[PDB]
């Protein structure tokens, strides 16, 4: 009964939420209509139905409307499926000031109605990104209105990080640097994904050319099911949800860690070669398998949290952890000689039917807080500097209420965030 | 002279109305299925951690580090049965012996058994199986 | 053994009560051709409360159906249940009622003694026992505040001891039908004070409001509007009619709720109301019915109950129920909301239990409430009186049939003196 | 004190009205026919 | 929830808007007498954007014909219209439909910038609607004269609409002779091709696509400064009766013909042009690494020619519902420096209006620099 609220907001978080509630329903005996022929995510009504704990709030009409006509329409409360009128047009003053202000009285009651129903609530699972007027601006509306009400509670957001070399938005860095302006105050674990690496993970290991978006929602789906297995399945070494705010963040603005999942493999390679415990954690650290676009060889790992799963034995884990920490390649930080953290559970890696994965007995999920992501913040304000110099694209953000008085105020705050990988990276004597 | 089917009308769950005709070359149902709308048992691969599927070797090499299982739990090494104290074990239990071997076992282990009872015990043991079987069938029946 | 006499009058009362004798039909399992079909023998032992007997097992209701028109008795016989009603007790009038309370009350005052009084004494004396007298008139019409509300002062002249229980339909200005509603409804609430102890109040805007906010149906007819009152009227006698745990009756609901002889204007409610799309997603248990029970949107008289403190509050219950939490949330709502109850009275809540849930439900909880914000109903209908009286505009219909100007001034001269009691004890 | 409302509960203001196939205001609660089922009177 | 009021003003706008209504009606499955055909459930979900219905399966558009009209009603789909608003008053009918509407967003006015009806009455009526609904987007499709009247017309229009589409018949003719091998350019074919280019960008308003971007978002994305708003259209997968079996169909193939210079709607020069903002709206069932990779690969092939001092010089959109017949299609739209040549010729061809045109030419020059 360590429950969480699982909102899916913006477009870039709801198709994953399609794939998120597939993977929870297939894991158990719950059908799409919610009848079981679970208590973390699901509320149960005595007629025979189960109802998930998920509110699907977005301004865009069709992506919620494709669910109410979809094959999962008999799952949710149909008052949770909340829609406004017009989209936020990737404009911060449209998804947070002019159209987003109309829907905040409703969704203050809806997080209150679910939490009055829950008993041992332990936090939130919001699913957003870092580019949206209704995906990055509007999640900073549903964040500051909760810490004034719920306050001390464990918030885990899965946010598509803006990639180094690819993107599709244009006026993106004006409010991404405004997203971080308040989520430094009120977010405690804001996980991030670049999709550019998963574009190439499929091309090397998975025997995949031409991958869609439906494949990346499943691999993001597993990482959410890897971190939430320790609530619905008792294990040898549990990791609960208040423990993530003492394992990971060492100083209160360094709370942005990575994620990967090692034995992504097809059915013709996994048949040929085995999978021990001492090699799926060796496959974690190799630079061709992290799911976020980064090269870890220039980065010193601060605090891994290896989440194992399936058929593992705890001496096989500690045999493998000392082989790896003696390696001369991968570097660490001197004032964290502890370093790692394990989690072992007795529930296997699931498989979606009709998928591309193979039935592997063991699968791991390492969630590495690292150093190397600081130089990906060198480029996210270098991009911001050039547009803002000539006042380019400002003529619309000033259209709906915002002014120039905040855009430089945010840049110094993202300048001060880049400094805090240098007071802590330069070692004491 | 009419069809036996006349549909409901309101989209909400209505008063009757006729079925609207879809004209030829204007059926777009088979072509306009959105993949998102579309979005709306097997063998097992790898090795087991116990390696019970492979047969066990008779005489082990020194280099043998594989997991076989014959080494039981530490509780079964710290409080052994007298069989394990006498050096006999579960493969000697589960091995296929002979009719004459079981017949020599019967009158020499201290059990006097009728011939029909021995035939019934062998039948019940073979029905119980897809020594342990003989002792279990003799204890139950 | 405690038989209940229902007096249905008017174009209202023969189409409101025409839904009321339908939930009495299925909760006793009565076929629309007279005989009972069912299996459970709990509901024919107290069949005599509402259903007299004849030969061949046939059950006709104790019913009075009167009008000054022949208009609506060509409609109540035209429903599905028209064969059930008794043949002689449709008491006709070949002429028309015609919107005025002057034609029914004094011109047809001498007509009603042959009409309704001679059918009631034929009937109500013939029962082996009696309990009370329950009439439903529209205040704003011609027959209900005509023939009917004079009878409220006629049978009460014969038998003073019994209990009057008027589900009264007071109009509202927003949804309106006739422009002279200060001339037929103001001229009847002066008579209700002396002669009707238990006086409910039903509105026509709050009833559409309930079928907008709650049941979410977009084009509500009158038939959907009249089951939110027909469940209420059947749901108040759930202990005179069925077994249970803590039975109550129409004296036990009046001792708790009438502290003073003129502080007796109640207002209704009905608990388990939820929409057409989310049926199974709501868990109908005790703490959700009592959260539906108390708020402003659920209550059937169109008033905001927050401006005025409840002097007293009643309830009733049904269904296989555990007593503890029922008696516990009504310990909280008196305690947390001390602002919206008066002081100087220790207890303010009454509860009563039955055993059988209604048709197709598991629990139910009808609400009856005496609040001191019913003066909001009776200030707006006197706000418009003397703002119309000063031009005397529609008076020339009333000096021509037998009532003076001088009884017009007294009907509002005591209307304020009703409100002068609710305001003092606020 | 007022209490919160969703979209298109009262209809005291006058709206144009569509057939419920078109996904419009207050579509779902009129799409679903109201359902009830009973077996008998309990004991 | 987006809404549209469509007005055909002036003759050329009348005959192109007629083909507009024919194209949207065939894509939505309505018999021209007005009855609905419901082969798929996606056809009627957002018909509220462009239509209001009638009793008995009949539908009728939100369109006013103001200026020919007997010829239009005698044409293919005249019977759908409302015969009470054929005005030739305009204020009363525009508030009638815009007051019966719920939440308004944008207006589709078909006119020209070269004549006495499409220009002066166009500017008058855009003034008369911007004075009534100051929070909408006026998509005013326009035809300008060939560089081989508008100065009177445009200098209130550039203040008001910002969504005009001005290159024309010479480019249309050369498209028809070269990339189609189409021997006889009829007027109706050009009306057809402009009308399909209209309908290409109206699927994020009517269908659930994948990257859903409505008209206000398009305005914020495309227009940097409030006076640089004249845009360049084009429709990609066009070919002849022969070359279909010789060509293939992929996202890298339609990228070639949406950035083909001979395909765009322009008698202009991208070799002298520099695109500030590009949007490529795709329709069909297509994988999206192909879309994004081909996007930035064709931006990678030209570093000079897409604009400098802008990191992402392009934008893609995609919907899940293709056109009729074709498995997938593309429509390219641009905002370049390749358009002031028309302004230079039309200015070398009152005086404060000419000065304001010289201001706009210098505005392009000082921002290209």
């Amino acid at each position: 009964m360590r429950e969480c609220i699982s909102i899916h907001v913006g477009q870039a978080g709801v198709q994953i939420g399609n794939a998120c509630w597939e993977l929870y329903c297939l894991e158990h005996g719950i059908q799409p209509d919610g009848q079981m022929p679970f208590n973390t995510f699901f509320s149960e009504t005595g007629a025979g139905k189960h109802v998930p704990r998920a509110v699907f709030v977005d301004l865009e009409p069709t992506v919620i409307d494709e669910v109410r006509t979809g094959t999962y329409r008999q799952l949710f409360h149909p008052e949770q499926l909340i829609t406004g009128k017009e989209d936020a047009a990737n404009n911060y003053a449209r998804g947070h000031y002019t159209i987003g202000k109309e829907i905040i009285d409703l969704v203050l009651d809806r997080i209150r109605k679910l939490a009055d129903q829950c008993t041992g609530l332990q936090g939130f699972l919001v699913f957003h990104s870092f580019g949206g007027g209704t995906g990055s601006g509007f999640t900073s509306l549903l964040m500051e209105r909760l810490s004034v009400d719920y306050g001390k509670k464990s918030k885990l957001e899965f946010s598509i990080y803006p990639a180094p070399q690819v993107s599709t938005a244009v006026v993106e860095p004006y409010n991404s640097i405004l997203t971080t302006h308040t989520t430094l105050e009120h977010s405690d674990c804001a996980f991030m994904v670049d999709n550019e690496a998963i574009y190439d993970i499929c091309r090397r290991n998975l025997d995949i050319e031409r991958p869609t978006y439906t494949n990346l929602n499943r691999l993001i789906g597993q990482i959410v099911s890897s971190i939430t297995a320790s609530l619905r399945f008792d294990g040898a070494l549990n990791v609960d949800l208040t423990e993530f705010q003492t394992n990971l963040v060492p100083y209160p603005r360094i709370h942005f860690p990575l994620a990967t999942y090692a034995p992504v493999i097809s059915a013709e390679k996994a048949y040929h070669e085995q999978l021990s415990v001492a090699e799926i954690t060796n496959a974690c650290f190799e630079p061709a398998n992290q799911m976020v676009k980064c090269d870890p060889r220039h980065g010193k790992y601060m605090a891994c949290c290896l989440l194992y799963r399936g058929d593992v034995v705890p001496k096989d884990v500690n045999a493998a952890i000392a082989t790896i920490k003696t390696k001369r390649t991968i570097q660490f930080v001197d004032w964290c000689p502890t370093g790692f953290k394990v989690g072992i559970n007795y529930q296997p890696p699931t498989v979606v039917p009709g998928g591309d994965l193979a039935k592997v007995q063991r699968a791991v999920c390492m969630l590495s807080n690292t150093t190397a992501i600081a130089e990906a913040w060198a480029r996210l304000d270098h991009k911001f500097d050039l547009m803002y110099a000539k006042r380019a694209f400002v003529h619309w953000y000033v259209g709906e209420g915002m002014e120039e008085g905040e855009f430089s105020e945010a840049r110094e705050d993202m300048a001060a965030l880049e400094k805090d990988y240098e007071e802590v990276g330069v070692d004491s004597v | 002279l009419i069809n036996p089917e006349d549909i409901v009308p309101k989209e909400p769950g209505s008063e009757e109305t006729l079925r609207t005709i879809q004209r030829p070359g204007d059926k777009v149902s088979h072509q306009y299925k959105t993949t998102s709308s579309e979005i709306n048992c097997h063998p097992i691969f790898g090795v087991p951690t116990i390696r019970s599927d492979i047969s066990a070797p008779r005489i082990r090499r020194v280099s043998d580090m594989n997991n076989y299982g014959d080494e039981g739990n530490a509780y079964s090494l710290l409080h052994p049965s007298i069989f394990s104290q006498k050096g006999v074990f579960e493969r000697d239990f589960f091995k296929t012996r002979s009719k004459e071997e079981i017949s020599d076992i019967l009158t020499n282990i201290g059990v006097k058994l009728s011939k029909e009872e021995f035939e019934n015990v062998w039948n019940l043991a073979s029905k119980k199986h897809q020594v342990e079987t003989i002792r279990n069938v003799l204890d139950e029946l | 053994m405690r038989e209940i006499v229902h007096l249905q009058a008017g174009q209202c009362g023969n189409q409101i009560g025409a839904k009321f004798w339908e939930v009495i039909s299925d909760e006793h399992g009565i076929d629309p051709t007279g005989t009972y079909h069912g299996d459970s023998d709990l509901q024919l032992e107290r069949i005599n409360v509402y259903y007299n007997e004849a030969t061949g097992g046939k059950y006709v209701p104790r019913a009075v159906l009167v009008d000054l028109e022949p208009g609506t008795m060509d409609s109540v016989r035209s429903g599905p249940f028209g064969q059930i009603f008794r043949p002689d007790n449709f008491v006709f009038g070949q002429s028309g009622a015609g919107n005025n309370w002057a034609k029914g009350h004094y011109t047809e005052g001498a007509e009603l003694v042959d009409s309704v009084l001679d059918v009631v004494r034929k009937e109500a004396e013939s029962c082996d026992c009696l309990q009370g007298f329950q009439l439903t008139h529209s205040l704003g019409g011609g027959t209900g505040s005509g023939m009917g509300t004079l009878l409220i002062s006629k049978i009460r002249e014969e038998y003073p001891d019994r209990i009057m229980n008027t589900f009264s339909v007071v109009p509202s200005p927003k949804v309106s039908d006739t422009v002279v509603e200060p001339y037929n409804a103001t001229l009847s609430v002066h008579q209700l004070v002396e002669n009707t102890d238990e006086t409910y109040c039903i509105d026509n805007e709050a009833l559409y409001d309930i079928c907008f906010r709650t049941l979410k149906l977009t084009t509500p007819t009158y038939g959907d509007l009249n089951h939110l009152v027909s469940a209420t009227m059947s749901g108040v006698t759930t202990c005179l009619r069925f077994p249970g745990q803590l039975n109550a009756d129409l004296r036990k609901l009046a001792v708790n709720m009438v502290p003073f002889p003129r502080l007796h204007f109640f207002m209704p409610g009905f608990a388990p109301l939820t929409s057409r799309g989310s049926q199974q997603y709501r868990a109908l248990t005790v703490p959700e019915l009592t959260q539906q029970m108390f708020d402003a949107k659920n209550m059937m008289a169109a008033c905001d109950p927050r401006h005025g403190r409840y002097l007293t509050v009643a309830a009733v219950f049904r269904g296989r129920m555990s007593m503890k939490e029922v008696d516990e949330q009504m310990l909280n709502v008196q305690n947390k909301n001390s602002s919206y109850f008066v002081e100087w009275i220790p207890n303010n809540v009454k509860t009563a239990v039955c055993d059988i849930p209604p048709r197709g439900l598991k629990m139910s909880a009808t609400f009856i409430g005496n609040s001191t914000a019913i003066q909001e109903l009776f200030k707006r209908i006197s706000e418009q009186f003397t703002a119309m009286f000063r031009r005397k505009a529609f008076l020339h219909w009333y000096t021509g049939e037998g009532m003076d100007e001088m009884e017009f001034t007294e009907a509002e001269s005591n209307m304020n003196d009703l409100v002068s009691e609710y305001q003092q004890y606020q | 004190s007022v209490v919160p409302e969703a979209f298109s509960t009262p209809g005291w203001q006058i709206e144009k009205k569509y057939s419920t196939k078109v996904l419009l205001g207050n579509w779902v609660e009129e799409r679903g026919k109201f359902t009830k089922a009973i077996d008998h009177t309990p004991q």
